[PDB]
């Protein structure tokens, strides 16, 4: 179907830079234009710059003139979006998506209108470094037990119960953003009171960027 | 600078609403090349209005555009729940640039709401010998999607070390949130009691532990 | 309705 897929998460350091793709698929590659939008978290969306898929033609926004460059191949049918001198505020979400084009020899009625999105990369700038996360447990008719994931970088933290054989009163948490600049989530699960002498419990805490993968026992204190 | 929308818009289902965006002599007055957009929180936008008053193939007829002078318009009839959502105009601004609108966040009322299922942790005995303290503070199955969170020691408030989650949607129609207190073992074992004060709809929430 | 796409 019609479509355009985006690259996968970034994290990147203060004055570094970043190139996010955009791949189309389903439709006529050079027949379109694409733009480049970005969201801060819980901010409106903001106009960076669109490309002609057939020529390559470019027009930037002013904000963004001297930092961005938005190129395409055709080849790939995908095109790129190069921010450079990263800084915090650039931590934002950024979305490619799909416009009208008229050539020379197009007289028609031009109409525009963003019709088809990509599903976004998210981009994180931050001066933290990747670090693994320190798991601790929570110690509990019913009863609540779970794991705390603490001082982690960076995003994200997969976690599942007894290697993914528990899965009713599961909840997971998403994680906190704390001033020192790591993350921190936490994962429930209840479970029956009766159990707690009888079945063992470990939540198996997963952060691939470090390579770090921890099942810890969570007992009754 | 963006094209100015209002921050928020209320109506309760069947009723009609109208989200409001001004722009400049340079941009909306002059150009037909208007469009509207929705977004869902975590989604990518939508186009529902382009070139002023067209819609795309789907995009039911409750939706509709209009432009009078410097002022697009889009108005939303038989509102439904599944309306809520952020909507934003864009406009062309000449010389091959677009500009956005600030955004405007659409609610619908008479919404059933969840109070909120609250859960606090005391720190663990490991991470105490760690020389460390946190209290978890678990926050699930509310609606809608806002809570404020207090921390109190015995019965002052204190807002040093507290960090909270924004709301999010769980996998039915409800949100969950977290708040964390951080301290020294110190702290912890001078107070009697901790607690964490969720607040939902003017009603609160407070669960406390104890060294 | 002018053409807006961006040229060299």
């Amino acid at each position: 179907q019609v479509q355009l897929v985006q690259s996968g998460a970034e994290v990147k350091k203060p004055g570094a830079s970043v190139k996010v793709s955009c791949r189309a698929s389903g439709y006529t590659f050079t027949n379109y234009a694409m733009h480049w939008v970005r969201q801060a978290p819980g901010q409106r969306l903001e106009w960076m710059g669109w490309i002609n898929a057939g020529n390559g033609y470019t027009k930037y926004s002013q904000k963004f003139q001297d930092r961005v460059t938005i190129t395409r191949d055709t080849s790939a049918t995908t095109a790129y979006m190069e921010l450079s001198s990263l800084r915090s505020e650039d931590t934002a979400m950024y979305y490619c998506a799909r416009d009208s084009f008229y050539d020379i020899l197009s007289p028609v009625y031009h109409y525009y209108g963003m019709d088809v999105w990509g599903q976004g990369t998210t981009v994180t700038v931050s001066s933290a470094s990747t670090k693994g996360p320190s798991v601790f447990p929570l110690a509990p008719g019913t009863a609540a037990l779970g794991c705390l994931v603490k001082d982690y970088f960076p995003e994200p933290v997969t976690v599942s119960w007894n290697s993914g054989a528990l899965t009713s009163g599961v909840h997971t948490f998403p994680a906190v953003l704390q001033s020192s600049g790591l993350y921190s989530l936490s994962s429930v699960v209840t479970v029956p009171s009766s159990s707690l002498g009888t079945q063992t419990y470990i939540c198996n805490v997963n952060h691939k960027p470090s390579n770090t993968k921890v099942d810890k026992k969570v007992e009754p204190k | 600078s963006a094209l100015t929308q209002p921050d928020s818009v209320s109506g309760s289902p069947g009723q009609s609403i109208t989200i409001s965006c001004t722009g400049t002599s340079n941009d909306v007055g002059i150009y037909n090349h208007v469009s509207w957009y929705q977004q869902h929180p975590g989604k990518a936008p939508k186009l529902m209005i382009y070139d002023v008053n067209k819609r795309p193939s789907g995009i039911s007829n409750r939706f509709s555009g209009s432009k009078s002078g410097d002022t697009a318009s889009l108005t939303i009839s038989g509102l439904q729940a599944e309306d809520e959502a952020d909507y934003y105009c864009c406009s062309y601004a000449g010389s091959s640039a677009w500009v956005f609108g600030g955004g405007t966040k659409l609610t619908v009322l008479g919404q059933p709401k969840a109070a909120p299922s609250v859960t606090l942790f005391p720190p663990s005995s490991e991470e105490l010998q760690a020389n460390k303290a946190t209290l978890v503070c678990l926050i699930s199955d509310f609606y809608p999607g806002a809570v404020t969170v207090a921390w109190k020691a015995d019965s002052s408030p204190v807002k040093a070390g507290v960090e909270t989650t924004t709301p999010s949607k769980q996998s039915n129609n409800k949100y969950a949130a977290s708040s964390y207190l951080s301290l020294t073992p110190e702290q912890w074992k001078s107070h009697r009691s901790y607690s964490c004060q969720v607040t939902h709809e003017g009603s609160t929430v407070e669960k406390t532990v104890a060294p | 309705n002018p053409n807006a796409n961006p040229n060299a």
